[PDB]
């Protein structure tokens, strides 16, 4: 679940891992966590996923709410300031790690929300469980003022060092590009080298031994 | 003055209103078969540029059972469906089985009741043909008034021009009526309570529930009653 | 506490369909393709910005709104009309349908009519937009009732107005052709001939998001 | 704790329970008492736990059920009947503990004699057999060897001697005294025995 | 909690998904009243909800599930979609946040001419895993994973779905100790539906 | 004329809607009350003019407590309310403070009751008891003056039975020399005969502080005197 | 609701004037039973059972008949049947017809009282047991009084048919005697039809009906009875 | 603490001691454990001594009123039934309290026990307390409900003696109330009972 | 947080026939170290019935000042002073007004209320009031009721000192509480032996060992 958040010259790019888990097990090997809070705005976050959706969902519509409002489209720090009057109330409640940051009226930024309350500007950061090895990687490769196709192969390599270096990762990789024109839900390096394929094993048809059949045929 | 207050006849004043007020609403009749209970409508026109083909405002929907054909104001009619709809399904998330429906007007009926008692609030200018069925007792046909003093009935007729077309009711109606002659019976009195001699297919819906022991409960389009109203023209059930 | 009458009608009521009759003229027409909206706006002068007053709003991405009525009113019933439409997303991941919208909205005008101490709503709505069941445009009446019309008007002197659109109307008419047989119904109906971008439009844009046509958009279909 | 041994026939439902009041871990308040909750409208509930417990629900219960009676004139189904009681369980759960656990049984011409189980928290379910409390433990499997279909009535009754007998026998505390509650073709009788 | 165990399972075949369930509705952990507790319910013609914890819950969340359903199923002339649906039970078990909730459901259906196979997933909090292949939650859910992955084509016939489940949950059920006897599976079809009850292992 | 509210004031300093139930009072069934050195004896007549009453229901004597009991006029349908909270209150007083309540402070409690600013209760009742320091008889009103009476008169012959106390009551009177007392004031505002039915007197001695109902058979050895 | 500047009630007498434009109903006591009686009217070929609008149920040994409003029974009855079951909650006995007479004259005077709420404009009859066995038929007013009764009649004219109860009342009578006297009560309704009188026959703690079987073989013999 | 209840031909022998404890320190020894809570019926205080001598006294402001409101006699079942349900709202508050109610209702003599948890059962021969359990073994051996008085109040008396003997918790004075068919008679203090003795040494 | 605390102290009841003797200590100890040797724990209420109590002066204070709230606002109601068998109800429901959170003050009513009649009222920390004809109340109830019981009840065979005149027994109550403050160490110096005669009450006071 390692999630990297960083910023470009012009653009924040976002990524994260599909594979959720209950701790033994993998839950699915694709669950984008990215998230849509707006045309401009885009979240991610790490944690319970259960709170998640309920932090993500409440804040895409509060802040639609406010765009259909005034006629702007809505600002960064607007939202952020909204989840900690909610998470603070919910300190031992809601849980969650919330990295979030799309372009704006200002620069892009990127915040980062902690479960107790604490959130701050940050130009490049990593939340999750194998977030350590995430900004590992990417505190030794962040020049400032990159491109786009600098920050894509930073994140691309910041998120598959989450994903070899940690269990509770794998799966494929979605990023995201939040420039001012549109987004972008690119999913590359879908880790195609194929170890070892597998074998479905399609049952016979003679019976599975059953002693009712109340077959209905309602339209 | 308000509805707290009586009359030295006895009698009230805004709910003696509502009684009137009513009347000058389209009609709607009701009519139990030995098949199952059907309703009948008006659409009022007020002009061409309705939809008159998807929807119609006389007969709603309260449950998979139970279906009302309303009279009357048609803001207010909205507030009681919204309010029947959930004492039809709070019924089913306290005791897990369907509601009967004499136990439904008893729960609706206090909603009027107790407005035409306190709170200062005018009445509900609306009453209905509510009917459904039940296994308590079959096909019932139920009848609300603004002051809530319900009854059951077998064919009732308010709205507009109610005295002339309950009087068609009285005769033409039998013990015994399948489905098909139900409807032809329940089409003319629909047709002469307006003073014409044919529905113009382009007013009148009609309801019918019919348990084949799941309550289909169909409703009719703008082509089914052709054949309806085509079999009036044969086999007139006359005004008499 | 807006009353009966011994007539069987109220009377609050009646007074109050007497001010959306004596306002700026609303008109809705649906199509095969689309529903689409048109208002006039009654400019006094130049100081009044047009991107300011307006009476086209949205509701969502999909639900397009028009005021008839009261001006002080085109906000309160407008922030519970969104509030709706956020409190059936937030259950309900899809799109709030217009037959569902307009049930509430009507709910809370009907409110407002039998509470003590109150005055009803003077305006009349006019809600349209593309919906999964096709194209919906719905008037609400002060009452608390609505209709599910195809092609109506709701301002001042409407009793002529529709006499346009119950001669000049088809069942089957485009969105494109649709546009100018609603000017028709604004400037060759009554006074205000002078339509130079002063008429706003509001379309369902063939299932795409609900689009305010902007001035200069206009002036491609004010030149017939 | 006590034993509520209950049994759904074809054409019969019988409900057996222990007649004893415990108080406390030594004596016992009175021999022969009363832990059914008798419904005009051919319900009869068993209550089982606490004294205080199972006493304050089997009136809550009753009258709640009684006025429903009374507030139409038909009487309530015994399907409705105990999922309405399975309600009130779970809606007094969140703010009150209620260690209570009931079997609820009865008859109505729409589904033949019915028969539901419970336990402290709400799971109510339609079965054929079933007990609870402790006693449950020696008296859930005898009933899966007796039970033909289409039992008579006064099999049932045989089935008990053979059940009550093995409970004399093998049981903690053994229960001497019985009440048995038949309720065969619109009649409750209560032929309470001992042994 | 690790009480009164069961699991419920959802398939998606070519155009046709299909649920099963265990039926043993146990008093404590180590016990068996009932062997006629279905999990799955018919919410709508198109949707079939499958729950699976405690029984507190499955009851009272049914029957919360279908005076929220049916309330809102008579407000328009057509049925309700799965996609409306399924973000309700994320809302529903989110209301409920801090309250006893236990149970893991399962919501299948068709998402609608067409049809579509839709499964999600759920958690006790609401979280909505969504899922376009196999679905599976409940208190043996790890010995179902693993099955359901050596035993899982993309698509498949109406029949030989069927199938599949069959062995996919009397594999399980065998190897499980409070999840009991019982298997009514529900393969569904756009036009037909199907209620088997297996003939599992009685220990 | 000041009608519409409740509590108008007049230009000549005087309360409306209270004098309005002043009037009200004087329609109820007449009653009397003789506060004696010995104890407090009450009478009332029973308007049972139909027969088909089952005579007893109907009560104009109620108890207050044990130790008071009072009589009743005006509003019979408003009068229960006042005695059930008289009796309440009463009781109230009784497991706080384990003695019996003192007349001076009940009735003080039974008239702010009439001080709901609803409507004032068109009610006068003739509160008695002998509580301690000896018995006391009190007489109340809808407008709240409490006035400590020896002798008084309450119902729609109450001006009648005013003059008569004026011109009969004796400070050395007994219970039996007032019992006669209590009849011959009766005697003379009654539109029947004193039987042994339509009066309805009960008395608490100063003795055993209790009240004692005079029933049926007590009431004729007592009626039969000839005053 | 306020005063009158004479002391009446225009808010309560207008209401117990509502009482009289209703269907009659009359009831009659007896030693161990009390059977009921009403007069009620239908429309020919239509409602079938009259959804029972008179001899409502409220436990197991309370009928009660209402006469008035048929509307504001529904309210009067709920507040009751509620009432009635709350007491066998709270005291593990079945309530008393001397409770329950005494909490639906609660209910209407806490109605007249308060202000900003219409009167119950509802006059009834309650018949019941008492705690021992015994049996006395109440009634109420919409003012709020009630007392016991050992026959009594309310609704339309209800003054012409108590008078003559008045007269021919025995003190015990049988069950078809007593049924005939509640029979002989059709002074209201021409030409007593057979589909417009409804007694039911309370007895032993258990009501039940009367089937218009045994009611032809008794309303038939008053009309050949005036001769 | 022990308390007895017999229900007799007669009325119901209701005896009880007066030893109010405290840990290992005898607080009073007149403490009445008979509390009347109306002339006909008379409540029996155990366990906690103002847990329930509260709500003993408070059950006479609701019985008098009822008294008075109905002016009739109250019912021992609906006394009880009182008693049940106003200690629920105090179930868990840590209340610990057993109150054995008797009298004459228009039906026999009837009788009840309430508890905190609301134990609201009704029987012939009840008693609680501290040492309860030995009084509650006396009375089994030797009871046969056709006891005339004058032998059966012998009987209160070696109940609470063998009782208050083998126990420690109970002592002092030994109260016995007998009720009437209207009221109640009184016996008041023993203090000291050798029923098995001839002053010759101590037994075992 | 503990709220509950120990100020010790005494106080000692006795009767008779027309007479009622309380007397106390007025050591006002904290938690171990003596901090006041005057805090008097005895206040009058009215002109024959006076209160002792011996807790935490923090429930002490209050409840002395809040009965005499109630005494006065009783005594203008009503034109009469209460009796003993009014006041001892009073403080029945006082103590029990606050069940949850009971007051730390065990407390002793003594008073006359006929011509002779001494009583005595004691009771626990929760509101269980019984009469009495002696008790002692505080730190030193477990050595001082032994001795008043070797007095008024009697153990021996032959019943001594039957009479019991109100001189003797006033050098007695000193004999018992001087007896307190040499085997207890929370028994205060500075005694008040407030005794209720027909008449009135005295404010006899005697200085013990400052220990």
């Amino acid at each position: 679940t390692t999630i990297c958040g960083l910023v470009c010259q012009n653009a924040v790019i976002l990524g994260a891992d599909t594979r959720a888990t209950e701790g033994p097990i993998v839950a699915d090997k694709n669950c984008s966590k990215l998230h849509y809070i707006s045309k401009n705005i885009w979240c991610a976050g790490a944690g319970v996923a259960g709170d998640l959706e309920h932090t993500t969902l409440w804040l895409q519509h509060n802040v639609e709410l406010h765009r259909l409002n005034t006629n702007t489209q809505p600002r960064v720090s607007m939202c952020v300031s909204r989840l900690t009057q909610e998470l603070f109330k919910y300190q031992g409640y809601k849980v969650c790690a919330i990295v979030l940051g799309g372009v704006d009226v200002n620069g892009p930024q990127l915040y980062g929300i902690h479960p107790h309350g604490s959130s701050c500007l940050l130009p490049f950061t990593a939340l999750g469980s194998g977030s350590l090895n995430a900004m590992a990687v990417l505190e030794a490769k962040y020049r400032d003022n990159m491109t786009i196709e600098e920050g894509k192969n930073l994140v691309c390599e910041a998120i598959c060092a989450g994903i070899f270096n940690d269990l509770g990762s794998g799966g494929n990789v979605d990023i995201c590009v939040i420039t001012k024109d549109s987004y972008q839900h690119i999913r590359p390096y879908k880790e195609p080298n194929m170890r070892l394929y597998h074998l479905p094993h399609p049952t016979i048809y003679p019976k599975g031994t059953t002693p009712i059949l109340s077959e209905k045929i309602e339209y | 003055s308000r509805t707290t207050t009586f009359s030295p006849e006895g009698r009230l004043y805004q709910v003696e209103y509502a009684l009137e007020a009513i009347n000058n609403a389209s009609i709607t009749i009701g009519l139990i078969t030995k098949d199952g209970v059907i309703l009948g409508a008006d659409k009022v026109f007020i002009s061409k540029l309705i939809d008159k083909a998807n929807n119609y405002e006389k007969i709603y929907k309260i449950d998979k059972h139970i279906f009302c054909g309303v009279a009357g104001l048609n803001a207010d009619a909205n507030i009681l469906i919204n309010q029947s709809r959930l004492y039809a399904q709070r019924y089913l998330y306290n005791y897990n089985e369907v509601q009967p429906v004499s136990q439904l007007v008893v729960q609706i009926c206090d909603i009027k009741q107790s407005y035409t008692q306190y709170g200062g609030l005018r009445p509900y200018g609306v009453s209905f043909l509510i009917g459904g069925y039940d296994t308590k007792d079959g096909y019932q046909l139920y009848h609300t008034d603004p002051s809530g003093n319900y009854s059951g009935w077998f064919a009732t007729a308010i709205g507009t021009n109610n005295l002339t077309a309950s009087s068609v009711l009285k005769q033409e109606w039998k013990n015994d009526m399948t489905l098909e002659e139900g409807l032809l019976l329940a089409l003319k009195t629909l047709a002469k309570s307006t003073d014409t001699e044919i529905p113009k297919s382009e007013k009148i819906e009609l309801a019918y529930l019919t348990n084949k022991d799941g309550e289909v409960y169909q409703k009719y389009l703008t082509e089914k009653e052709i054949e309806e109203l085509i079999k009036l023209y044969t086999q007139k059930y006359i005004k008499e | 506490l807006t009353t009966f009458s011994p007539t069987g009608k109220l009377v609050q009521i009646e007074y109050a369909l007497n001010r959306v009759s004596s306002s700026s003229p609303a008109l809705g027409i649906r199509a095969k393709n689309g529903v689409i909206i048109a208002t006039e706006k009654k400019s006094p002068n130049e100081l009044i910005e047009e991107n300011s007053i307006f009476k086209i709003q949205q509701i969502s991405e999909h639900i397009g709104i028009v005021y008839a009525g009261m001006p002080g009113d085109f906000r309160v019933l407008l922030k519970r009309a969104r509030k709706e439409a956020i409190r059936y997303s937030l259950q309900y991941g899809s799109e709030i349908l217009v037959k569902e919208l307009v049930k509430i909205i009507a709910s809370i005008v009907q409110e407002f009519t039998q509470t003590g101490g109150v005055r009803p709503f003077g305006l009349s709505l006019l809600i349209c937009g593309v919906d999964v069941y096709g194209y919906h445009l719905y008037q609400i009446d002060p009452s608390g009732c609505y209709f599910n019309w195809m092609a109506t008007c709701v301002g001042k002197d409407y009793q002529n107005n529709m006499s346009f659109l119950e001669k000049r109307y088809n069942k089957d008419i485009e969105i494109e052709d649709a546009i100018h047989t609603a000017i028709l119904t604004l400037k060759e109906s009554y006074e205000g001939v002078l339509n130079e971008k002063n008429i706003e439009i509001g379309v369902a844009y063939d299932n795409k998001p609900f689009k305010i046509l902007t001035q200069n958009e206009i002036k491609d279909y004010l030149i017939e | 704790m006590d034993t509520l041994i209950g049994l759904r026939g074809n054409n019969f439902v019988v409900l057996a329970a222990d007649t004893y009041s415990i108080n406390s871990i030594i004596k016992l308040k009175n021999d022969d008492n009363t832990k059914f909750y008798d419904i005009h409208g051919n319900k009869c509930l068993l209550l089982g736990g606490s004294i205080g417990d199972r006493l304050q629900f089997g009136e809550f219960i009753r009258k709640n059920v009684h006025l429903y009676q009374y507030q139409n004139n038909t009487d309530m189904f015994v399907k409705s009947f105990a999922f309405f009681t399975r309600k009130n369980l779970a809606y007094y759960l969140r703010r009150n503990p209620f260690e209570v656990n009931c079997l609820i049984a009865g008859y109505d011409k729409k589904d033949g004699y019915q028969l539901y189980w419970c336990d402290y928290l709400s799971n109510m379910d339609s079965v054929n057999k079933g007990a609870h409390g402790y006693g449950a433990y020696l008296v859930s499997a005898i009933l899966d060897k007796y039970y033909h279909e289409n039992l008579t009535v006064d099999e049932a009754l045989d089935i008990f001697k053979l059940c009550f007998e093995e409970l004399k026998k093998r049981f903690l505390l053994t229960q001497i005294n019985y009440e048995l509650r038949i309720m065969y073709d619109n009649k409750v009788e209560t032929q309470y025995v001992t042994v | 909690y690790n009480y009164n165990g069961g699991c419920v399972l959802g398939m998606s075949g070519s155009n046709c998904v299909a649920i099963a369930c265990d039926l043993r509705l146990g008093a404590n952990t180590f016990t068996t009243v009932s062997t006629k507790f279905s999990k799955i319910f018919k919410m709508n013609n198109n949707v079939y909800v499958g729950l699976s914890g405690l029984a507190t819950d499955i009851q009272t969340l049914y029957e919360i599930l279908r005076y929220r359903v049916n309330l809102y199923e008579v407000r328009q002339d057509a049925e309700m979609d799965v996609e409306c649906f399924a973000n309700m039970l994320s809302s529903i078990l989110y209301s409920n946040r801090f309250s006893p909730y236990f149970v893991n459901p399962i919501v299948v259906g068709f998402k609608l001419v067409n049809y579509e196979p839709y499964l999600t997933a759920y958690d006790l909090i609401g979280a909505k895993c969504e899922t376009r292949d196999f679905v599976v939650n409940g208190v043996t859910s790890e010995q179902l994973f693993g099955m359901c992955e050596s035993l899982y084509v993309k698509d498949q016939d109406e029949n030989g779905l069927f199938e599949t489940i069959s062995q996919c949950l009397l594999s399980a059920l065998d190897r499980d100790c409070i999840s009991g006897w019982g298997a009514e599976v529900l393969v569904l079809t756009p036009e037909k539906i199907i209620k088997k009850k297996l003939k599992a292992r009685m220990d | 004329e000041y009608d519409r509210g409740v509590n108008t004031f007049s230009p000549e300093g005087r309360l409306f809607q209270v004098e309005y139930a002043l009037g009200a009072i004087k329609l109820g069934s007449t009653a009397v009350g003789i506060c004696v050195n010995d104890g407090v004896i009450l009478a009332s007549e029973r308007r049972i003019s139909s027969t088909l009453i089952e005579k007893d229901s109907v009560e104009k004597l109620l108890s207050i407590d044990d130790h008071i009991g009072c009589a009743m006029s005006g509003l019979m349908a408003d009068a229960r309310t006042l005695i059930d909270y008289a009796r309440v209150e009463c009781n109230h007083y009784k497991f706080i403070y384990n003695e019996n309540i003192n007349i001076k402070s009940c009735v003080e409690l039974i008239s702010e009751l009439a001080l709901d600013f609803s409507r004032p209760f068109g009610v006068a009742l003739l509160i008695g008891g002998v509580d301690k320091n000896g018995p006391c008889l009190w007489y109340t009103e809808p407008s709240g003056t409490n006035t400590r009476f020896s002798a008084a008169s309450i119902g729609s012959a109450q001006e009648g039975a005013e003059l008569l106390l004026q011109e009969n009551y004796k400070k050395d009177m007994t219970f039996e020399q007032a019992e006669i007392l209590a009849l011959t004031v009766l005697r003379q505002v009654m539109e029947d005969k004193l039987s042994t039915s339509n009066v309805e007197i009960c008395a608490i001695k100063k003795s055993d502080q209790t009240f004692y109902k005079y029933n049926t058979d007590d009431i004729s050895r007592i009626i039969d005197v000839l005053p | 609701t306020v005063f009158s500047p004479d002391g009446h009630l225009l808010q309560v007498e207008h209401a117990l004037e509502a009482v009289k434009k209703g269907g009659c109903a009359v009831a009659i006591k007896s030693s161990n039973f009390a059977v009921l009686a009403v007069e009620k009217k239908n429309i020919p070929k239509l409602q079938n059972p009259k959804t029972t609008e008179k001899l409502i149920k409220l436990d197991e040994h309370n009928c009660l008949a209402f006469a008035g409003l048929n509307a504001d029974a529904r309210v009067l009855v709920n507040k009751t049947r509620l009432e009635c079951q709350r007491y066998y909650l709270n005291m593990d006995e079945p309530a008393p017809v001397d409770y329950i007479a005494k909490y639906v004259a609660k209910v209407q005077q806490k109605f007249t009282h308060r202000g900003g709420v219409r009167p119950f404009g509802i006059a009834t009859l309650i018949a019941g047991f008492k705690n021992n066995k015994e049996i006395c038929i109440y009634q109420t007013e919409p003012s709020g009084i009630y007392a016991a009764w050992k026959a009594q009649a309310i609704g339309k004219n209800a003054k012409i048919v108590q008078e003559f109860l008045e007269k021919n009342y025995q003190e015990n009578m049988e069950q078809k005697d007593c049924i005939f006297l509640a029979l002989k009560a059709i002074f209201e309704v021409v030409e007593l039809s057979s589909k417009n009188v409804e007694v039911a026959l309370l007895t032993e703690k258990d009501l039940t009906f009367i089937e218009e079987q045994e009611i032809n073989s008794m309303v038939e013999l008053i009309d050949q009875e005036r001769t | 603490t022990t308390t007895l209840a017999f229900k007799f031909k007669d009325g119901i022998i209701v005896a009880v001691d007066s030893r109010a404890s405290m840990g290992s320190f005898i607080s009073s020894q007149n403490v009445e454990k008979i509390i009347e809570i109306n002339k006909n019926i008379l409540g029996t205080m155990a366990g906690g001594a103002a847990d329930c001598l509260y709500w003993e006294k408070y059950l006479g402001k609701i019985i008098k009123i009822y008294e008075l409101r109905n002016n009739e006699k109250i019912s021992v079942r609906a006394a009880s039934t009182i008693l049940s349900n106003i200690l629920y709202q105090y179930k868990g508050y840590g209340l610990c309290c057993g109150i054995i109610l008797s009298g004459y209702d228009h039906t026999g003599f009837n009788m009840f026990y309430v508890d905190d948890s609301g134990k609201k059962v009704e029987g012939n021969l009840f008693s609680c307390g501290s040492g309860s359990t030995y009084a509650y073994s006396i009375l089994d051996s030797a009871y046969d409900y056709n006891l005339n008085l004058d032998q059966a109040v012998e009987l209160a008396r070696n109940a609470i003696y063998h009782a208050t003997f083998r126990d420690g918790g109970s002592g002092g004075k030994v109260r016995v109330f007998h009720i009437h068919k209207n009221g109640y008679d009184k016996i008041i203090e023993g203090e000291d009972v050798f029923d098995l003795h001839y002053h010759y040494t101590n037994p075992e | 947080w503990y709220p509950y605390i120990d100020n010790g102290g005494t106080v000692i009841g006795l009767t008779g026939k027309d007479y009622v003797i309380l007397a106390a200590d007025t050591r006002l100890s904290l938690s171990y170290s003596i901090y006041t040797r005057f805090c008097p724990k005895i206040s009058k209420l009215t002109d024959k019935c006076i209160i002792g109590s011996s807790g935490m002066q923090s429930d002490i204070k209050t409840l002395h000042s809040l009965l005499q709230k109630k005494i006065q606002l009783f005594v203008l109601e009503h034109s009469h002073y209460p009796d003993i068998h009014v006041i001892a109800r009073l403080l029945c429901v006082i103590l029990y007004s606050r069940r949850f959170f009971p007051y730390y003050a065990f407390n002793i009513l003594a008073g006359v209320d006929e011509n002779n009649k001494g009583v005595l009222y004691n009771y626990d920390s929760v509101g269980s009031y019984c009469e009495a004809t002696h008790s002692c109340v505080g730190s030193g109830s477990q050595l001082i009721l032994p001795i008043l019981d070797n007095r008024v009840e009697q153990k021996n065979q032959l019943i001594k000192n039957t009479n019991f005149n109100l001189g003797d027994d006033i050098n007695f109550v000193k004999d018992a509480i001087t007896s307190a403050t040499e085997r207890d160490i929370y028994t205060g110096d500075k005694t008040l032996i407030y005794v209720i005669d027909k008449m009135g009450i005295n404010v006899n006071t005697l200085d013990l060992k400052q220990d």
